[PDB]
């Protein structure tokens, strides 16, 4: 019992906070890639 | 005296392009390190 | 004053609504100048504005001449 169900608290907690990673990094780079097109339609801004 | 300001401003609109250029060249290698980490997990 | 007018797809933030311009305004106590002045020195949130202020000089000058000149 303690052989199987401590080796499957390795993956509950591991594929789940895998998918956690993702979160942040989808609210990372796209909040950071908007940061490009800011500057693109700035430089017409210039014009 | 228009000429000069219309001539002025394209050459300062194109250098920032290249100021952008490096920036966009960013968000490729963005994307491995936020994503390449993760592959040997689920692996 | 890259997103106001970029959230407003405008070139200018003198094409800017007011109400967008007093919104930065009253975070930003500073930019009143460039905004809020009637007859700026300098056309103001530009690049070549700077070059404008001497070219209209020279033509000042050279009017100064041809007239003085006749």
């Amino acid at each position: 019992r303690s052989t199987g169900r401590s080796a499957l608290a390795v993956l509950i907690r591991a594929c789940r906070r895998i998918q956690q990673q993702l979160q942040r990094t989808r609210r990372a780079l796209f909040q950071r890639s908007n940061a490009v097109l800011t500057s693109l339609h700035h430089v017409r801004m210039l014009l | 005296e228009r000429a000069a300001v219309l001539q002025a401003q394209r050459t300062a609109a194109a250098a920032a392009l290249e100021n952008a250029a490096l920036q966009a060249a960013e968000l490729p290698v963005d994307i491995e390190r936020r994503i390449r980490p993760i592959e040997q997990q689920v692996h | 004053l890259t997103e106001a007018c970029a959230a407003e797809r405008v070139v200018r933030p003198h094409q800017l609504s007011p109400a967008a311009q007093t919104a930065l305004l009253r975070r930003f106590p500073a930019l009143e100048g460039p905004l809020r002045h009637p007859r700026p020195v300098l056309q103001p949130f530009d690049i070549a504005a700077e070059v404008a202020f001497v070219a209209r000089i020279q033509i000042a000058c050279l009017r100064a001449l041809g007239h003085s000149i006749r």
